[PDB]
RNA sequence: AAAAUAGACUACGAAAGUGGCUUUAACAUAUCUGAACACACAAUAGCUAAGACCCAAACUGGGAUUAGAUACCCCACUAUGCUUAGCAACAGUUAAAUCAACAAAACUGCUCGCCAGAACACUACGAGCCACAGCUUAAAACUCAAA
RNA sequence: AGUCGUAAAGUGUACUGGAAAGUGCACUU
């Protein structure tokens, strides 16, 4: 999981307000939980990843989330 | 086409907004139009906004509750004031809450008392046994007696009020709802301490509104008194919320209510 | 002589038109016995003239009346308890002159005759003040009656008049404080350089029908032929309450507040310094004679300087 | 300035405590018990010096209200809230009748500290501050058959 | 004693001069 990424970021994230899932809905083992929240935060404030929506280049990506 | 405008006056808990929905036939300034007559109802606090409401109104509606046993034998002295200041504009009495009352004929005396033994111009004279601040308002003209809870003869009112006019966001909406459920059942002042925040909003998969919505309280017992035994007090809130939802937006809704300390 | 029967709570309640004991928001001493004990403790009333505030329902008319007095004033607000208390002027005809009005404005100098007015230096002048007033109206009544005392005018027209009031039991030990105790505030002061201030028993809470949270002092005062600071009322209470507004700090961290900050420092030391209070004695320290030390000075410095009596220091930093 | 989501996680730290990102240092110890007196921390009161002052705010003023108004509403502004510098343990057992009760199922072994009526009673002979009249500061006797 | 009368809420602490208790700060259910 790379901060650069910022795809397989996105399929982590609120649609509309950009907040980052649980593990209840997306199903990772609390370890993979913990690497991607970093790498969203990461993400973030190196300027690669919008915080407060999902870029809409990825909304048609897969959905992995149980949302 | 004829107008009506009619203020509601009385106690805080006399019911005056219960009886402004019943009118409204939904539970919401309000306006009921019928065929050719509009009435505008004006719901005030209970005792300046009153004074104001009065300084634009054409009939103005009394409510007293009748179960209240401190206040039913009198009219409030800031509402008789009210009243003498405003003589002029029609005014109709309504005892509201008479289905608590355990003995009902109670009612009669309290005509006498709240009407001063005087209606509509005439004395309500009454056969007689064998042989200063002021308590009633002897100017009404009508006098209703009902329950505004079980809508017993609202509809009698309603039509009253039609025969004198003379010619002339859904996250707001799920959040008022969520705040009735839990006053109906939370206790005490802990329905007052919940601040609510809406965590996700959405349209699900099969065309459902997702809705995840975040109970923050201050202190650990209310976060208790909100789950309740097993789960069980959130979660009949959230369904009778939810079910209500099923009604005002017309579509399926996922509703999920999850409690957290305000940090 | 016999009266009427007291008015049981009962009565009161249909009296008061309540209906029910728990909407009094009043306490009532309906117990003619704590009154007597009260009365007796006012000193000999015999063929005295008592000025009873706060009538109510009468236990301590009663009480008063059962005493030989001559003339007893009462002052009563409230007109659903002026029947009582007419049967009682009528059970007792000659003694009991009721009035309606207000304490704090009724007129106490005019009440009585002129042959009864002795001068200062001589004993109290026959004539007395029994009172159980609201708390609410026993405090500005007493700082009202202080500043009479002060100025030798209303009730004291006749000259050192007894007092005999209620307060709440916090408030009478503050009344009758000593130096470094824990009671002594403003209102000590304010009371004791103008009278010999006496707490003399507390009633409980418990005592009265509807029973309220907290214990009530009796107090009595005798104003003194010499006055402990003389200088204006207004000057005084100045000088006290900026001494007592820092009560934990020391005594010239709430001096340095008298004075503009422009000349602050140096006039809180000059202030301290021609008077001689060490600036390490706390509030609660200073007797009467230090008090009376600063107001002597300070009386000169707004002497020499017209604008500083005016001066108010949050009205500087509201700007 | 303080850190929504993750966090339905329960990790790090001796404790208090730590949850925005990056980087740099960096997280003692291969048996246990053993400190009032040694070294480090930590928290809780209360005062003392200076300093900042947006905001809030005991006290203190001002305005409105019944017929002892609202103790309760509104305005202004202090102390203060801020910033410095100071004043039972450890290892093993669940076998036994477990088992005064109530809590929190009872146990052993081994070590340290502590406990032998009310009584951590009451009391100012006095002492300090004060400077004639007030404040702060105590043990013991004594008594009782209870607590 | 009758020879007497009668039927949201709390805990602390600080200040309190409109104190039959109030307000401020911190805590508990
Ligand atoms: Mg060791
Ligand atoms: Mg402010
Ligand atoms: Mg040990
Ligand atoms: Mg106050
Ligand atoms: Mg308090």
């Amino acid at each position: 999981v790379d901060y650069k990424n910022v795809q397989l970021l996105s399929q982590f994230v609120s649609p509309f307000t950009g907040c980052i899932y649980g593990r209840h809905i997306t199903g990772l083992c609390g370890k993979k939980q913990k690497e991607i929240t970093k790498a969203i935060k990461r993400a973030q404030i190196m300027g690669f990843m919008p915080v407060t929506y999902k870029d809409p280049a990825y909304l048609k990506d897969p959905k992995v989330c149980n949302i | 086409s004829r107008v009506l405008r009619v203020v509601l006056l009385g106690a805080p808990n006399a019911g005056k907004s219960t009886l402004s929905n019943q009118l409204l036939g939904r539970k919401v300034l309000g306006v009921i139009t019928e065929k050719e007559t509009q009435v505008i109802l004006l719901d005030t606090p209970g005792i300046e906004d009153p004074w104001k409401s009065m300084e634009s109104a054409d009939l103005v509606v009394v409510l007293v509750d009748v179960s209240d046993k401190w206040t039913r034998n009198q009219l409030s002295p800031q509402l008789l004031r009210c009243l003498t200041k405003y003589s002029q504009i029609p005014s109709v009495l309504v005892m509201n809450k008479v289905d608590c009352l355990k003995q009902k004929s109670v009612l009669l005396e309290l005509t006498a008392a709240l009407t001063e033994g005087v209606v509509n111009g005439k004395k309500l004279k009454m056969r007689q046994a064998f042989h200063p601040q002021r308590i009633g308002w002897p100017h009404f003209k009508e006098i209703f007696m009902l329950s505004a809870l079980s809508q017993e003869d609202v509809k009698t009112l309603k039509q009253y009020l039609l025969t004198q006019a003379q010619p002339g966001t859904p996250e707001e909406i799920c959040a008022n709802i969520i705040r009735e459920k839990l006053l109906e059942h939370l206790p005490q002042e802990v329905p007052y301490n919940v601040q609510q925040k809406t965590a996700v909003w959405e349209e699900g998969p099969g065309g459902e509104l997702v809705i995840q919505q975040k109970l923050l309280v201050p202190k650990e017992s209310y976060v208790k008194l909100l789950i309740g035994p097993k789960g069980h007090v959130i979660s009949q809130i959230a369904q009778e919320a939810g079910h209500d939802l099923m009604d005002i937006f017309l579509c399926d809704v996922d509703i999920r209510l999850s409690v957290k300390l305000l940090k | 002589c016999r009266l009427p029967p007291l008015p049981t709570i009962r009565e009161i309640i249909k009296l008061l038109r309540l209906q029910a004991a728990k909407q009094l928001s009043q306490n009532f001493l309906l117990d003619l016995r704590l009154t007597d004990k009260i009365v007796r403790k006012a000193g000999n009333l015999t063929n005295a003239y008592v000025y009873e505030v706060g009538p109510g329902p009468g236990g301590i008319t009663r009480s008063i009346l059962n005493a030989d007095v001559a003339e007893l004033l009462v002052v009563e607000k409230d007109t659903r308890f002026i029947p009582g208390l007419q049967m009682l002027s009528d059970a007792a005809p000659g003694k009991l002159r009721i009035v309606h009005g207000d304490v704090l404005t009724f007129k106490v100098e005019k009440a009585f005759s002129e042959s009864l007015k002795r001068p200062w230096e001589d004993d109290p002048p026959n004539v007395h003040i029994i009172g159980n007033l609201p708390f609410s109206v026993s405090t500005p009544l007493i700082i009202k009656w202080l500043e009479n005392i002060s100025c030798r005018d209303g009730p004291f027209v006749y000259g050192r008049t007894q007092m005999t009031l209620t307060f709440q039991k916090e408030v009478a030990e503050r009344l009758a404080a000593n130096t470094g105790s824990k009671q002594r505030s403003r209102l000590s002061v304010m009371a004791q350089y103008l009278c010999n201030v006496r707490h003399i028993f507390t009633i409980p809470g418990q005592a009265f029908v509807p029973k309220p949270e907290v214990d009530v002092g009796v107090v009595h005062f005798t104003p003194l032929i010499q006055p402990k600071i003389e200088q204006p009322f207004k000057l005084v209470e100045k000088v006290v309450q900026n001494v007592f507004q820092f009560r934990r700090k020391y005594c010239h961290r709430g001096l340095r507040m008298l004075f503009p900050e422009a000349q602050r420092l140096e006039s809180t030391g000059r202030l301290l310094e021609l008077a001689d209070i060490d600036p390490t004695l706390r509030p609660r320290q200073l007797s009467i004679s230090h008090f009376k030390s600063l107001c002597d000075v300070y009386r000169k410095m707004c002497d020499e300087d017209p604008q500083l009596f005016a001066y108010n220091f949050r009205e500087e930093l509201k700007r």
